[PDB]
């Protein structure tokens, strides 16, 4: 249970829309709460550039566990949650 | 062993001098041409020749023309192949179609095919093995890669018992792909190109080998024609000096 | 009810599988029944290159009646069994 | 360092000239060409060169060939590679396929064999890697963007190991695109294009080194030929005047 | 049952993905239970190369029975299972 952190355009409705998604399916699996933190590009998008993400909304995993990057400005989004549920249970795995 | 390729005899007139020897053993040459170029006349010519030259019996596999006409067809060149078959020297496979088939999926015909190949090569104690026109095993799949590395199982297969092979094949253009469905992808070793060109309203025929892999071969193209006794090449390059003089 | 026969790769498991449903389509039909018996192509490929038997699996009615070849490497299988028993049907018919 | 980027020498004869020093170091550079314009051959002798020459170690990844017929071929230019394999200076990686292999999805295999590259890189200490047919890789994944930067996954590893690193792959026209498939998008610091040119029915086989990142190196087509020595080509503009005359 | 073996990009996650699904179908089967390890092609490629193991993700038996390469980098993965199913109705069979 991740600092887990998500980039949104402007806190754009697709990326709150996808936060509820991504909060609902996190909220889901388990102890060791995740923590959500959302990253407005338009304050900083120098991390943003560090990070090389360059499309939003993205979602990025930095721990605990290795970094990953999830993104796609198409709402994916619940095949997105989906996967996140996937990789959970790989996880769960 | 530790030496490299060696070759068998075509005795092709001209041929065994473009490719310095002949057809490199136990692999498959492709021979590839536009319709009428001479690519079944090619591989005919390959077996009677080993068979009548060298006592090496031959394996034809036919996927287009059935064995009555192939054997029919060879008396233009003065060639009696029902002897052969009879004398069991040739064997003539026929792998061609009943008009009546019909819908199928699968690719398994083909590994039943292969081992019908193989069985009549040990039957016959085939050294050379001919497969007319592997085009039309690949339009009777439409084109499918079960089709496709079902012809990279028998080329394996072909190689693994040492046999030499003539695959020919269509193409569409004289100055174009090698060949129709990409088919030198799996017939790679060696690849020969047999062009019909038109010269105006005129037609020059040509033979090309284009690749040998692990030998040398003259290269480009050289002309032939197709006679009473079959494909008659000439070597310009190759001539040599060596004739005497007098006064 | 048929000398039937098919011919398998070397008793793959596609031409049992195919078997098995050939089998259970066939006990299904009627009185007259059908004798199934399988030519093993690597045993005996003559025969199969006169019927010009090139693709296996693959099928071939004999006789009683005329002779028909079926087959279709791919496993249209269930499809090719449907095919037969609506030559039943026809032969029915 | 603060410099600008090195070559290692390829000692090709002619190439080195072209390139003004060799390859560039720590790098890939595509080789692409049509069927049989000698691309393998590059590929090889770059490998074979470096372990004679300099001792410096090679691994070659062959996806089209099987080892045994990579070792049987070279012994056409006079190379004992089974003896170079057997004194560990040489590695070569099979990724060729079984006939019998099946159907798939994903591109994972490849991230296996990305390690199995590294490991041998590793293992062997080679400084130069050679990865034969790019485009065959393409053609069992059926050009699926998982075969594509899974390339670049490749791309990448290399160039963090400091590898120097030759990539052939095939194109089907002589005047065309770079190469099938788009591979120079990955393979994209440096291109070679080897060429076999129709010249009436003859062949002219050139080479011409398209792009260099970062380096100079002279422009457009030269000329060679493959003898019992490999690639041979000649610098006609880079000849120079310094010969000396008397009376 | 079987030493089976899979070998993995990088315990890709396709690789797992089709390892769940190695796994459940072949822990549907029966008795005499197939091991199920897995390579990392990263590890040792050597071995890979022998086998000519090329792509990835593959899965190879060993044995008991012949040996088997089953392979494709595409995710063909539950249709791949589908065939190893059949693989054992003709074992079954």
């Amino acid at each position: 249970t991740y600092i887990l952190k998500l980039y949104v355009a402007g806190n754009t409705p697709n990326s709150v829309r996808a936060l509820k998604t991504l909060k609902n399916i996190l909220e889901v699996e388990f102890q060791g709460v995740y923590a959500l933190k959302v990253i407005d590009v338009l304050k900083n998008p120098q991390l943003a550039e560090e990070d090389k993400i360059l499309a939003t909304p993205t979602l990025a995993k930095v721990l605990p566990l290795p970094v990953r990057r999830i993104i796609g400005d198409l709402s994916d989004r619940e095949k997105v949650l989906i996967g996140l549920d996937l990789l959970y249970g790989e996880l769960q795995d | 062993e530790h030496q490299a390729i060696a070759k068998m005899r075509t005795m092709i007139e001209g041929f065994d001098d473009i490719s310095h020897g002949g057809l490199p053993i136990g692999r498959s040459t492709l021979v590839s041409g536009t319709s009428g170029t001479g690519k079944t006349l090619f591989s005919i010519q390959f077996l009677y020749n080993g068979i009548i030259e060298f006592d090496e019996p031959g394996v034809f596999v036919t996927f287009e023309e059935t064995p009555q006409d192939i054997i029919k067809n060879a008396r233009s060149f003065g060639w009696d192949l029902a002897k052969l078959v009879d004398e069991g020297k040739l064997f003539i496979l026929d792998a061609s179609p009943d008009p009546e088939g019909q819908e199928v999926v699968g690719g398994f015909d083909l590994s039943a095919l292969i081992e019908r190949i193989n069985y009549a090569i040990q039957k016959y104690r085939a050294r050379r093995v001919s497969i007319d026109s592997v085009t039309s095993v690949f339009q009777q799949y439409d084109a499918s890669s079960v089709v496709r590395r079902e012809l990279f199982r028998l080329v394996a297969r072909l190689k693994q018992i040492g046999a030499t092979t003539v695959m020919t094949t269509e193409r569409i253009e004289e100055y174009g792909p090698i060949a129709r469905y990409g088919v030198e992808e799996f017939v790679s070793d060696n690849v020969v190109i047999l062009r019909n060109v038109l010269e105006g309203e005129r037609r020059r025929r040509t033979l090309e080998i284009l690749k040998l892999r692990g030998t040398s071969h003259m290269k480009g193209e050289y002309p032939f024609t197709i006679t009473d006794h079959g494909i008659n090449i000439f070597p310009l390059g190759a001539m040599r000096l060596t004739q005497r003089s007098s006064n």
